[PDB]
């Protein structure tokens, strides 16, 4: 079949032939994390979240900005899935900017309380946001 | 997608203070202080003109209160 990488969120390993489906994580209702205080982001895998406007994949929930439209770019880059949402909603650090969720799927064979996304770092500059998800799900066997 | 107001004021403008500044505190509207740090900022700057995240980073709270 042509190319293991598909805009599906599924994507097979070309060394041992493991289809990665993140199908598996997606919903609606996503997840709730908490990021200010005061705020938490939601979060929708491969699909929209109804908690923000429609088309909404990330987005706060305290005045509901849009870090990003629920796309399903999902790119297999060493042994990191990566799921990749853009075209969210202008930045307000700098004026005609848009934030981006990155998505970054770890292999965590043991699970643990890693298993929830954890925001790793903002880059302040670019208004991108990085999520690191340690699950075993997300793992090919070696 | 196109929305009346690139700034939104209010919105756009509590919830940045709110965001970065939910830790440390945030208060761009001062009344009063023993201080006299009764100065309030970024409300209408950032309301009708176009600002950077610098301005309302910088601001947050106080300057020099994590020092």
């Amino acid at each position: 079949m042509k190319s293991n990488e598909h805009d599906d969120c599924q994507v097979t390993n070309p060394s041992t032939g493991h289809l990665f489906d993140l199908s598996s994580l997606s919903g609606r209702a996503g997840f709730t994390a908490a990021y200010s205080k005061s705020g938490v982001v939601y979060m929708s895998i491969c699909g929209e979240n109804e908690n923000c406007p429609p088309g909404v994949g990330a987005c706060f929930g305290q005045t509901r900005i849009s870090v990003g439209k629920a796309n399903k770019r999902l790119r297999y880059v060493d042994q990191v899935l990566q799921l990749v949402y853009k075209d969210g909603s202008p930045c307000p650090s700098k004026s005609g900017l848009s934030y981006k969720s990155v998505i970054s799927f770890v292999c965590r064979p043991e699970a643990g309380p890693t298993n929830r996304p954890m925001l790793i770092s903002l880059d302040k500059q670019t208004c991108t946001l990085f999520f690191s998800w340690h699950t075993p799900l997300a793992c090919e066997p070696e | 997608a196109y929305r009346p107001s690139e700034t939104l004021c209010g919105g756009e403008l509590v919830d940045t203070l709110q965001f970065v500044c939910g830790d440390r505190g945030f208060y761009f509207s001062r009344p009063a202080s023993r201080v006299s740090r009764r100065s309030r900022g970024i409300v209408e700057e950032c309301c009708f003109r176009s600002c950077d995240l610098a301005l309302l980073e910088t601001y947050c709270a106080t300057p020099a209160k994590s020092e």
